[PDB]
């Protein structure tokens, strides 16, 4: 068995919450995760170090959140030391590294302009290890558990795209199979919230939907055991799995050049 | 050494450090000093993260703000979105339609239940429950205990408990203890018998299974959980009852009601009875520590009005109590510059004048990470933090200069005080409190063959037990309320009102050229506010004061301690190398450190 050690940088904890929503599956030895552990303080820190030695180059490091480079790294302190030091220490002997969510993958909200802490994604700090990006704010629960399951079944990272995202989950844009696509194709759009068109489920492009430029499994796998997704519940995609989505203009400003899509 | 708020602080004793504090959200360090008999005489709360979300909002569109601030926290997911849309609506004089109000209330109450129940089982329970003792339980006698604690809970057979115990023993014998590795099991701090421990572990597993269903209410109305979508002026989930093309139709509403009904069963049959049982046994052991500020000063903004935009109809009516005088609830006004203020004297920020507290409309967030002269260690390797100087990323909120506790306990104290003074909207929390006191004092002791006690609610409530109890009661009350909200929603739609968004002020060309607003929420952990200033269509200032900011605050200009530090004071520790009691009390606040610092 291969242990999974889960670290937390600067984060909101959404990815951890998403992971526990997974229905399929509901395998690992989660021997470190600060949010769950019975032990605290020195006793928690000691648990971390025993696993690294016993399973050298045969544990997985999963990272939620990211390290800040400003404030001498002490805008995120663990055990009186900068988080970046813990991250580098644990990364050194990991077999593989998972960057959970948009925070670890790209920066997410704390890296949006003007980024007061110089929050930096994991792959810009750890450059000599196999990494997999699992972006989204948070990612879909079944995407997170699907990644872990593949890695534990096959003892390797699944096929990645050029941005380091698993092709098994991030190969399609939301817009490809969005159920509102026939409305888009017929020029049938919502123009104001709760207009007649909105009550008929017309396409949300003119309300700012970023589905046409966002890769994720939201339109097919959907959320919370396939209950809904943002568009089905009436709000456009805000682009939350794409690098730098907070700084691509207002969420309610439409994409330019509709004919492209 | 110095005296403040009736607490005699003294740092001359043995220093103990807990970093990381585990089983919380986010990053916290705690330090204490203990006397010759291992009693806490000093306590130091340090928020060890900051992201700077307030500064990130500057210059952006107020309509987009909710999505940014929602990412303050994925645990209390959506409460910041609600505060934000309320603040913008307040600034721009926007009134939302009834269906949007009810849907927001249902989403809020769903968060309350999820957050409270998952906290208790997933994060708090291990401070009261010894998981290794559960292995020594008799499944038959555990089954018999389950009948006494909650006869209506159908999952009760000896075989059910026996199967749970075996898979725990298997997990334990594997050698891969995972989250149970190097715990404090067998401490004399744990007082439950084996059967009560196995019962709790069993309900842990039930809670973790069911929590994923409850949040589907957010998924229906808001697209996803965590981080459901909100909207300035209403909700995006447009309605057409009788058709499958709109976000909300009758089938989706029936699905929501089914989830609410499940919630009601869990709260009344599992959660509340467990907390009453555990509370009774720790009360019998004499463990009434952890009151801190709850014994004197509590605050909440007030929430859940029966009639939208009519605060006199708040079903959790708020205000402020001082000096433990429960006969005098003072009104709290989030707009008044002399009421809510934040100091940074002992925080890693800077003001022009740090002898002054700033109301959040004039709030300032400029970082200043610097350690005091008495620090043991260096800037990047802290051994012992210097609480005489700046020691936390959390600001210091105060009300008219007073340090206050916030949270479910504060709300329940305030509700009880209101009911005593004639308020007719607080009848249910009063009933819950009186029922709970009778169970803890009399019915549970009678059933377990323990002595009857005579504690009043004024003695029971200001304690770590009381703080834990109030959370469970609040969960129950929130499930009951949203069941009513659902009926009112469906009735309003069936009568012909399908409106979900007011778009009259959507376009920024309609806005006043400058405006300011405040949105408040009774978030799971306490009193939440967002204060916004808008200038020429953009965010000019955005400041958040969050419940864990109140509770986890460091000392202010006058040296007054906050709720966490006060709650740890005067508590004995069985073993100063095992922080069992520290964690038990800290966890009773359900600390959310990302919330606290934002
Ligand atoms: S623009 Fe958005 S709502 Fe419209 S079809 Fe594409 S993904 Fe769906
Ligand atoms: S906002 Fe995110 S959750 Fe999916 S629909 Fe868009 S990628
Ligand atoms: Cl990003
Ligand atoms: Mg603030």
């Amino acid at each position: 068995r291969t242990p999974v050690l889960w670290l937390h940088g600067l984060e909101c904890t959404c990815c951890s919450e998403s992971f526990i929503r997974s229905a399929h599956p509901l395998m690992i030895s989660l021997d470190y995760d600060d949010t769950l552990m019975a032990a605290a303080g020195h006793q928690a820190e000691a648990i971390l170090e025993e696993i690294m030695t016993k399973y050298k180059g045969n544990y997985i490091l999963a990272v939620e959140g990211n390290p800040p480079l400003n404030q001498d790294g002490m805008s995120c302190i663990i055990g009186g030391r900068p988080f970046i030091e813990q991250l580098k220490y644990v990364a050194k002997d990991a077999k593989a590294i998972i960057s959970w969510g948009s925070c670890a993958s790209w920066g997410c909200v704390q890296a949006a302009k003007p980024n007061p802490t110089q929050a930096t994604p994991v792959h810009k700090v750890i450059t000599d290890k196999p990494i997999i990006k699992v972006p989204g704010c948070p990612p879909i629960a079944e995407v997170m558990t699907g990644v872990i399951t593949y890695m534990l079944t096959f003892d390797r990272i699944p096929e990645l795209d050029r941005q380091g995202r698993p092709k098994m989950f991030y190969s399609q844009r939301i817009h490809d199979k969005c159920y509102r696509r026939p409305h888009f194709d017929a020029g049938q759009f919502v123009e104001e919230w709760d207009d007649e068109s909105a009550r008929k489920g017309f396409c949300l492009y003119k309300m700012g939907c970023k589905g046409p430029t966002t890769y994720n499994a939201c339109s097919t796998t959907r959320w919370n055991e396939g209950t809904s997704f943002p568009i089905q519940s009436g709000h456009g995609c805000i682009g939350c799995s794409e690098d730098g989505f907070w700084d691509k203009g207002s969420f309610y400003d439409r994409l330019t050049g509709i004919s492209q899509f | 050494a110095y005296a403040t708020q009736g607490f005699n602080l003294d740092d001359r004793g043995r220093r103990i450090v807990v970093d990381p504090v585990t089983r919380i959200e986010g990053h916290m360090r705690c330090e204490v000093n203990v006397d010759a008999n291992n009693v806490i005489r000093n306590a130091v709360s340090t928020g060890t993260m900051w992201r700077g979300l307030e500064v990130i909002l500057k210059g952006r569109d107020p309509r987009d703000a909710w999505a940014f601030v929602e990412r303050i926290c994925g645990v209390c997911t959506g409460c910041h979105a609600l505060a934000s849309v309320r603040a913008v609506e307040n600034a721009l004089d926007i009134r939302i339609p009834k269906n949007a109000h009810l849907i927001r209330e249902i989403m809020a109450k769903t968060l309350q239940v999820h957050d409270h129940a998952v906290h208790f089982y997933h994060l708090h329970a291990l401070d009261w429950v010894d998981v290794m003792s559960a292995l020594k339980a008799d499944p038959k006698r555990t089954s018999e205990l389950q009948q006494l604690v909650s006869p209506a809970h159908p999952l009760s057979s000896a075989g059910y408990f026996r199967d749970i115990q075996n898979r725990l023993k298997r997990f334990v014998e594997s050698g891969q203890l995972g989250p149970f590795m190097n715990g404090y099991w067998g401490s004399k701090a744990y007082v439950l018998p084996p059967e009560a421990n196995l019962m709790a572990v069993t309900h842990y597993l039930e809670a973790l299974d069911l929590q994923k269903e409850w949040v589907k209410i957010h998924t229906i109305f808001g697209g996803k959980n965590p981080h459901p979508n909100y909207l300035v002026g209403g909700v995006p989930c447009a309605i057409n009852l009788d058709a499958a093309s709109a976000p909300v139709n009758m089938e989706r509403l029936s699905f929501v009601k089914a989830r609410i009904d499940e919630i009601i069963e869990f709260n009344k049959n599992v959660y509340v009875p467990d907390v009453l049982a555990i509370g009774t046994l720790y009360k019998q052991a004499g463990w009434l520590y952890g009151g801190g500020l709850a014994a004197t000063n509590v605050l909440d903004y007030g929430e859940y009005p029966n009639v939208a935009y009519n605060k006199s109809t708040d079903q959790l009516p708020g205000g402020a109590i001082l000096n433990g005088n429960w006969d005098e609830v003072f009104p709290v006004d989030p707009r008044d510059s002399q009421q809510v203020q934040e100091f940074v004297s002992h925080s890693w920020y800077k003001y022009a004048d740090e002898s002054v507290g700033l109301h959040p409309w004039d709030g300032v967030t400029e970082p200043n990470y610097v350690l005091g002269a008495n620090t043991k260690g260096t800037r990047t390797r802290i051994e012992q933090i210097d609480e005489s100087a700046k020691y936390s990323w959390i600001k210091s909120p105060r009300w008219r200069g007073h340090a206050m506790e916030v949270g479910p306990l504060s709300r329940y104290i305030l509700a009880y005080a209101h009911a005593r003074s004639g308020n007719k909207y607080a009848e249910r929390p009063k009933e819950q409190l009186e029922y709970s006191a009778q169970m803890i004092n009399s019915a549970i002791p009678k059933a377990l063959g323990l002595p009857e006690t005579q504690y009043t609610l004024k003695q029971l409530l200001p304690s770590t037990i009381g703080r834990t109890l109030a959370r469970a009661l609040e969960s129950q009350y929130c499930g009951e309320m949203m069941h009513s909200d659902w009926h009112d929603l469906v009735a309003n739609i069936r009568a012909g009102d399908t409106a979900t968004a007011n778009v009259d002020k959507w376009d920024p060309a309609t806005w006043p050229l400058q405006a300011k607003g405040v949105g408040t929420v009774a978030a799971p952990r306490g009193a939440l506010g967002h204060w916004i200033r808008i200038k020429d269509g953009r965010i000019e200032n955005y400041q958040c004061v969050v419940p864990t900011t109140w509770n986890g605050s460091p000392r202010d200009y006058k040296g007054q301690i906050g709720a966490f530090e006060a709650s740890l004071m005067n508590t004995p520790m069985v073993n100063p190398e095992q922080p069992v009691e520290i964690l038990r009390t800290l966890h009773s606040f359900d600390p959310c450190l990302a919330c606290s610092t934002h």
